[PDB]
């Protein structure tokens, strides 16, 4: 049943990663969330066909919905509406993207659907961190795995982004220049990710 | 051309100041996040270039 007007029922998996840094404040990091619920309830959530979950990264993840799990949908809304606001002074998208790639996505039982990962970076990640960023993407694309990087604020890490996009065919990123163009884009977004609809 | 002259004042061809010109806090219109919202609809390249002037 679409809320509004969409439901994009079909086999997927989909996980977030609410960026935890602090560049996004806590009104910001409100919108985010605020995003994250308004999107996936326009999504067929159950594990049948959509798989949702939400990984907050502080220099850590912080996995609060699992895709693995099976509970009500209205129960899903209240976890990612009840993230709370790490508020860390740095983000690390490397951490994310291993703990994704080694926990998360590396037990592949469900080929029906595809891959996709909404990295929603808000803040540069050192370069010091940044040592296994393309083998981490590389290693995504080898498990079958769609990154879409979105550049949410302006100190948003842009040299990352369209690097993801540059190793990969549907890596596509929305570069935004604040939280605001996110419910502007809400529409496209979902219409871009159920365009690789795995049926 | 657009100068009014009155009956006590009476106007005289303005020109270009004769003088010549690191802060760069200018660049606050393009790099802090709350400046940025607006760059979707008012190009801020203006503004930070009278700024560096």
């Amino acid at each position: 049943p679409p809320l509004h007007d969409f439901y994009c029922s079909r086999l997927l998996d989909l996980v977030f990663l609410l960026d935890g840094s602090s560049r996004l404040s806590e009104a910001e990091f409100e919108v985010l969330k605020a995003f994250v619920v308004d999107m996936m309830e326009r999504l067929r959530i159950s594990q049948k066909w959509v798989r949702v979950a939400v990984v907050e990264y502080h220099d850590g993840s912080h996995a609060y919905i699992g895709l693995k799990d099976r509970k009500r949908p209205s129960e899903l809304r209240r976890i990612a509406s009840q993230v709370k606001y790490a508020g860390s002074q740095v983000a690390s998208t490397s951490e994310v993207l291993k703990y994704t790639l080694f926990q998360i996505f590396s037990k592949i039982d469900r080929p029906e659907a595809s891959r996709i990962t909404l990295l929603l970076m808000a803040s540069q990640e050192p370069q010091r961190m940044s040592r296994n960023f393309v083998r981490y993407v590389q290693g995504l694309k080898k498990k079958k795995v769609i990154v879409i990087p979105v550049g949410i604020g302006p100190h948003a890490n842009l040299k990352q982004i369209r690097l993801i996009e540059k190793q990969a065919p549907e890596n596509k990123a929305f570069v935004l220049s604040s939280v605001d163009e996110l419910e502007q884009q809400r529409d496209e977004i979902v219409s871009y990710l159920c365009d690789l609809a795995p049926e | 051309s657009w100068a009014l002259s009155s009956g006590e004042q009476w106007c005289e061809r303005a020109s270009p100041p004769s003088s010549s010109c690191l802060w760069e806090q200018c660049q606050l219109l393009k790099s802090t996040s709350v400046f940025a919202r607006c760059h979707p609809l008012v190009d801020p390249e203006p503004f930070v270039a009278l700024c560096e002037k």
